[PDB]
């Protein structure tokens, strides 16, 4: 007939013979906010642009950095409900996990888990994929993690990568300036700088927030202590 | 045909023959090459990943080589994030194998428990027809070292040597010439099998971001499946690396 | 989405599109002959897409469903030397089988695991989403009776007794072959029976009597496979008597 | 044209277009504007205000019988904003889904979990292949009683984000605009103030001004432990102090 | 071990404190632990340790005992031995620009690190050691050298890669090829530096760099003050927070794009506080002095100006050159309306109207008669300039000339044929 029909399907198989439809949802991503993790070898950070600009936004219990369970958090892109949906079914399957071994999940295993998940959703017909792309970070055995799930259902193994608006440059500018191994403090200033690429309009007093995972554990900051940060580089 | 009656798997083609696992077929030569080599004292599986990027967690090893039992261990040729639901469903069938026969599962019984699930998505419940053949590799004690094939429609056979993937047609033919039979060791089908992973290939270097190798070997009687890791991975690729350097200009 | 293009749509031509396409295909890749024999049944296969370095073990192109009824297939589609439509039918037609068994005793009849499997196919014609099997199945067997039947089955899934039927590289083709070998002196004679399978199959010869694979089945006994080895002594000899005829 | 492509199933059945987002979903937006309902809302420290056009074209309707403000929770309120058939389907789901969550958790629910979790069965909406997304906002007001008055927003498919002042409707963006201003120079909050910033940012954008009969404002103080509709006694005073005030 | 504290640390004191014969006792402890002693930690620690050395050293105070120390960054540099060793060398390359650790002992380090550089680090590492070599060389003006060293880098290789760390060595090279006064080889490599620059991914020392190079080659050579001078407002800015001698150069340059074009407006705004005025020094007041001598038409009001601020002026090559240029334009300028009506105008008569020297003016006359820059001529034996006036027809001679040079060719063609007969 044409391939209008043929293409589009999650209930039939593309005629190309890998899905255009992953590749609509990265678009999606890339039509979201920017986003961008960075595993020092330190601690992990996951820093996105968060619309306050005056301050619009309850950031007292709700955020865009948030955590899954103790020392977990993510950062996202594209889809709001998609994410929503993700994040409780994430949480759940987190809990079961501490549950059972009494030590919260690791970053490598629950990609791997929840890519199984949002595979389902890639396959099923008359259900469209999860459109949010995940920044996962964590701090589990002794060593921090950094992980990309992509639309797809699968994860991608990361030292530092980004998403959203011009995902293009960000990773150009995380090949170039980034170094095997660095202290966690410089690392949030060069993710502050990722954003600032295709940031839009540009920060106000405070319109980003940073998360930071480490040692202690994943932790949102407060947006004062967020803005201490994108003083040292905007 | 002049018109697909296909668009949905709860509709059908019409000539009633299936164009979606043609195109199945050409997804594997898409993704990188997979090749099994057979042993007298193991099996080893070679697979390029995904990933070719430097930056690398590297928390696992296993991303396209999944062992699944305490006997058999399986790679990916095609899609990835086919995989995931593949292979925790691959270990329940390979666990549920042992708690009935508690034998060292065969390769021919853990693919036809396979390809009961593939060949149903294809007739109905709306599913889309996979794109991913795998190649399992395992050990049983009535016929040896076995490799098996496993297509996206279901369809099998038994090799000892195969290889699938960066055109097809090409490499299972050069496979089975530098396969040799019987005179074999672990060790040197390990470094054939970086060789002739890198003439299928467009690269003429190879690295262990680039790829990611998997022995079985059997040791005092029971199957041990480690994907290795990377520095492991180099040692194999330097001690291939010296002839394709010749060949070079 | 179109009026033509769904499942639903039961055609100008008075038969459903996906049942009718089925149909069409019963020719090309492998090839099933089965005849009937006083003492033996006799089903052989021409193709198991065996490279020789392929297992034959693996590939059952004559597979025992029962421990009297065995069958042979061949089928046409898309990506040569196909295991799994085959394979999914097997499975699910020996398990019922093994399971009639376990309901109503000793070795199940030709004719009933043939009823079965055609009204299988039919089932699903009106069942969400599902096409008919395009196997035709020569299912060859003996009944507890000893009676020996010769059954095959079609697409649609309309079932019909023979003496002798030929199936795949051009269905119409080796049966009508099969026709000039067959006569009622073949059917009690041990050696013509075998003889009767590989003389239909040797119009698409394909390397030598090795690839050819044949079996006798025997009153209520299990499949016994003759080795591939024994099959190329009936070849050598016979094909010089095939060549005159065609 | 417009967001998305018709080509292929995108309304069909549910299965993304080009851009990613739901052929729909994009669609989904536009609803609002169907509506014809402007919505603000004003987060204080002593109530959460929300003001909406009643839509009462005619006093042939009974101003009271006609209502967009629903009670969903024990002292949880929200109003409704955008298409009207959306609105209504939205508001008897978000209460099955409101009283089950206040017998498990045992106590009244968050404002911010309970937008959390409309946000998440309307992505179910979208999802399912016979369903389509809804067309509507719920603006939830309550009292944390922890953290304070918190005022909330959910977008048509399901989005969820964070909100301490908020506007929907034809005029989204004009809305939030004026609403905008009165954030920064926050003004000390009480439950006269807070009612007052809320009407005036709306009357600016319509630029026609209430009437005290066809405006429903709803308030979660803390007098109440109930949710309560201000009804015409209360709007009637506010609505004469505007002129005056500045 | 050190970092910012004990050993270290005591150094950076004694030598703000104390006096120099303090700090060497001190810096033999620095020295002998840097050498496969390292904090391999990227915790803070190791940063932190290059760093307090590269305070210490462009702490300045220079003297021959801080040299040596400088020979030691490199042993420092090959310890750590990991991708984070390349981060920390371009972080410090600024220190040492602004305020040297001694000049002589510096360029020799750096020849020695590249070898190193090359083989064990990434080439992340590598561009940025190259970028300082060039610098350090380019202000000792053996031009040559910097130009060889940076050419040495780029034909090793560009085959896939570029880099922001990559252009910074083009772009100082370019600065270089300007100050000899050639435009091509530095417009080639202006290009592929521009390229990875749209999309930002540097830190603004880079920034300042990439702009302030694209406005001198837009400047003066190709003529085009309105983008020499908005690449110029950028740079400016990027420089002053980490750099002190390059921004000064970035603010003169400002000036000098809006004097060439000869308008007082902008340069005026220009002078004044953007952060101008910190930077500002004796120099913007050169800048301005040439503004007004180029406006005003006064010669003389411009060579006082060169002689009185001269040692700045000089000390960066690119403005001399950039200033060279401009006092031959205004020379001539001026000249042509004093001469104008030909004859035998007197040198003195001429010398007042100009507003020029008695003594200069002769010179200025006698430089120009050779490179025909009026097409006069100037009479030493009377004290007079004559200018030639048009003569007859040159056209007539020409004719000729052209016709007979033509047939002797032909002649010699003609002779050889003829042979034959006899």
């Amino acid at each position: 007939m044409a391939e209008r029909g043929y293409s589009f399907s999650l209930t039939t198989f593309s005629p190309s013979g890998k899905l255009v439809q992953i590749e609509y949802a990265l678009a999606a991503v890339a039509g979201g906010a920017p986003s961008v993790g960075i595993k020092a070898a330190n601690g992990v950070v996951l820093a996105t642009e968060k619309k306050q600009k005056s301050i619009l936004y309850d950031e007292r219990s709700v955020h865009k950095v948030e955590p899954i369970t103790k020392h977990i958090g993510l950062v996202y892109s594209g889809m709001g409900p998609d994410y929503r949906v993700l994040v409780h079914r994430a949480r759940k399957l987190a809990q079961q996990y501490y549950l059972v071994y009494q030590e919260p999940i690791p970053t490598a295993q629950l990609v791997q888990r929840v890519a199984s998940v949002m595979q389902e959703y890639t396959q099923s017909g008359g259900v469209r994929p999860f459109g949010v792309s995940l920044l996962i970070c964590g701090w589990n055995e002794g060593r921090p993690y950094l992980f990309q799930s992509d639309p797809s259902g699968a994860y991608f193994a990361w030292k530092a990568t980004a998403m959203g608006k011009n995902y293009v440059n960000g990773k150009t500018f995380l090949e170039k300036r980034y170094n095997e191994d660095l202290e966690l403090e410089d690392a949030i200033h060069t993710a502050i700088l990722t954003l600032k690429e295709s940031f839009e309009g540009q920060m106000t007093e405070d319109n980003i927030e940073v998360g930071i995972c480490n040692e202690a554990g994943f932790r949102r900051l407060t947006p004062t202590e967020v803005r201490d940060y994108l003083a040292a580089i905007a | 045909m002049s018109r697909r009656y296909d668009s949905r798997t709860t509709i059908f083609s019409p000539e009633g023959r299936l164009y979606q696992v043609e195109y199945a077929m050409e997804a594997i030569g898409h993704a990188g090459t997979c090749l099994g080599i057979l042993a007298n004292d193991g099996v080893l599986l070679a697979a390029e990943r995904r990933n070719i990027h430097k930056l690398l967690d590297e928390v696992f090893f296993s991303e396209k080589i999944y062992k699944l039992n305490e006997d058999m261990a399986c790679s990916v040729a095609g899609i990835t994030s086919d995989a995931n639901v593949l292979t925790n469903e691959l270990r329940l069938i390979a666990q549920r194998y042992l708690l009935q026969y508690q034998e060292p599962i065969p390769c021919e019984q853990l693919v036809t428990a396979l390809c009961d699930i593939k060949q149903a998505y294809t007739q109905f419940g709306g599913k889309r027809p996979f794109g991913v053949s795998l190649l399992y590799i395992g050990w049983d004690k009535h016929y040896g070292f076995q490799l098996y094939q496993s297509d996206p429609s279901g369809n099998y056979g038994g090799w000892k040597a195969t290889c699938i993937g960066n055109n097809s047609a090409a490499a299972v033919s050069m496979l089975k010439q530098d396969y040799k039979e019987g005179e074999m060791t672990l060790k040197s089908a390990l470094a054939l099998a970086v060789k002739v992973l890198n003439k299928t290939m467009d690269v003429s270097k190879l690295s262990a971001e680039k790829v990611e190798i998997a022995t079985l070997t059997r040791e005092n009687g029971k199957t041990v499946i480690r994907v290795l890791k990377q520095k492991e991975v180099e040692q194999l690729i330097k001690k291939h690396e010296e002839e394709e350097a010749k060949a070079e200009r | 989405m179109s009026y033509d293009r769904a499942i639903t749509v039961f055609s100008p031509d008075g038969h459903l599109f996906q049942v009718e396409y089925a149909q069409e295909a019963v020719k090309k890749g492998s090839t099933a002959v089965g005849v009937r024999g006083r003492d033996i049944v006799v089903l052989g296969v021409e193709k198991k897409s065996v490279a020789k370095l392929q297992d034959e073990r693996t590939v059952r192109k004559i597979c025992a469903l029962d421990d009297n009824v065995c069958m042979a297939f061949a089928v046409v589609a898309s990506v040569s030397g196909l295991t799994a439509d085959a394979r999914i039918v097997i499975n699910r037609a020996r398990v019922e089988c093994q399971s009639h068994r376990l309901t109503v005793g000793d070795p199940v009849t030709v004719e009933y695991i043939t009823r079965y499997i055609a009204s299988l196919k039919q089932r699903y014609t009106q069942s969400n989403g599902r096409r008919p099997f395009g196997i035709s199945a020569l299912i060859v067997g003996f009944d507890f009776d000893g009676t020996p039947r010769l059954y095959q089955t079609d697409p649609s899934g309309t079932y019909h007794a023979w003496k002798a039927n030929a199936i795949g590289r051009g269905a119409k083709s080796v049966r009508e072959f099969l026709e000039k070998n067959y006569t009622d002196d073949a059917i009690e004679t041990d050696d013509l029976t075998i003889k009767l399978v590989i003389k239909a199959l040797l119009e698409v010869v394909q390397s030598g009597g090795k690839n050819i694979e044949l079996a006798v089945m025997r009153r209520d006994q299990p499949l016994k496979i003759l080795s591939p080895e024994e099959i190329e002594k009936y070849v050598a000899e016979i094909e010089k008597e095939k060549e005159e005829n065609e | 044209m417009s967001r998305g492509s018709s080509a292929g199933f995108d309304r069909h059945i549910t299965i993304f277009s080009p851009e990613g987002r739901l052929y729909q979903v994009e669609y989904a937006f536009k609803a609002i504007n169907q509506g014809g309902l402007t919505s603000v809302a004003v987060r204080g420290k002593d109530c959460a205000v929300i003001v909406t056009q009643k839509k009462v074209p005619d006093k042939l309707l009974d101003s009271s019988t006609v209502t967009h403000l629903f009670k969903i929770t024990e002292n949880i309120g929200c109003v409704m904003t955008g298409m009207t058939a959306d609105s209504r389907s939205q508001v008897q789901r978000a209460r099955y889904e409101a009283a089950n969550w206040k017998y498990k958790y045992g106590y009244e629910i968050p404002v911010d979990m309970l937008c959390k979790r409309i946000a998440d069965i309307s992505q179910v909406y979208t999802q399912n292949a016979e369903m389509r997304p809804l067309g509507c906002c719920m603006i939830l007001i309550g009292i944390d009683e922890e953290q304070g008055p918190q005022v909330y927003k959910c977008d048509p498919a399901g989005y969820y984000c964070g909100f301490k002042a908020t506007a929907a409707g034809v005029k989204q963006t004009e809305s939030t605009s004026f609403l905008e201003k009165k954030v920064k120079k926050k003004f000390d909050w009480t439950f006269e103030q807070t009612v007052e910033t809320a009407i005036t940012c709306l009357s600016t954008v319509l630029s026609i001004d209430f009437k005290p009969s066809e405006i429903e404002v709803g308030v979660v103080t803390v007098e109440n432990p109930k949710f309560r509709i201000l009804t015409e006694a209360e709007i009637d005073a506010h609505l004469v102090a505007l002129a005056e005030r500045d | 071990m050190a970092a910012a504290a004990v050993v270290e640390f005591q150094r950076a004191q004694s030598l703000l404190s104390t006096d120099r014969e303090a700090s060497i006792d001190i810096l033999h402890s620095i020295v002998k632990r840097d050498i496969q002693e390292n904090d391999e930690e990227a915790v803070q620690v190791k940063e932190q340790s290059i760093l307090e050395l590269g305070s210490l050293l462009a702490k300045t105070g220079q003297a021959a005992e801080l040299g040596g120390l400088l020979k030691y960054v490199r042993p420092f540099l090959n310890s750590i031995s990991k991708a984070k060793a390349a981060r920390l060398v371009r972080s410090l390359l600024d220190l040492f620009l602004d305020m040297e650790a001694a000049t002589g002992q510096e360029v020799e380090l750096c020849l020695e690190c590249i070898e190193w550089a090359k083989s064990e680090k990434r080439t992340f590492l590598r561009q940025a050691l190259e970028a300082r070599l060039v610098s350090l060389y380019f202000d000792t003006k053996r031009y040559q050298e910097a130009l060889h060293l940076g050419s040495q880098l780029l034909r090793e290789l560009k085959k896939m890669d570029d880099k922001a760390l990559l252009v910074e060595v083009q772009l100082l090279e370019s600065k270089t090829y300007h100050a000899l006064s050639n435009l091509p080889k530095a417009r080639a490599a202006l290009t592929s530096a521009r390229t990875t620059a749209n999309a930002i991914y540097c830190p603004p020392k880079l920034q300042a760099t990439l702009d302030m190079q694209s406005g001198i080659i837009h400047a003066a050579e190709e003529k085009d003050w309105k983008t020499a001078y908005s690449y110029f407002y950028e740079a400016f800015e990027g420089y002053d927070s980490i750099d002190s001698p390059k921004a000064i150069t970035s603010l003169k340059y400002m000036l000098l794009c809006k004097i060439m074009l000869n308008t007082p407006e902008d340069v005026q705004a220009l002078v004044s506080g953007k952060l101008a005025l910190r930077y500002a020094g004796r120099q913007t007041e050169a800048l301005k002095c040439v503004a007004q001598a180029s406006k005003n038409r006064s010669l003389a009001d411009f060579e006082k100006a060169l002689t009185d601020y001269r040692a700045e002026l000089r000390d960066d090559p690119i403005i001399s050159t950039h200033l060279a240029k401009l006092y031959d334009n205004l020379l001539e300028q001026n000249l042509i309306r004093v001469i104008e009506p030909f004859s035998r105008v007197q040198i003195e008569h001429i010398s007042s109207l100009i507003k020029l020297s008695k003594a200069d003016v002769e010179r200025k006359l006698s430089q120009m008669i050779l490179d025909k820059k009026f097409h006069g001529i100037l009479d030493q034996g009377e004290g007079v300039l004559i200018i030639f006036d048009e003569p007859p027809v040159d056209k007539t001679y020409e004719a000729a000339l052209e016709t007979i040079q033509n047939m002797s060719k032909v002649v010699d063609s003609l002779y050889n044929k003829a042979k034959k007969l006899t």
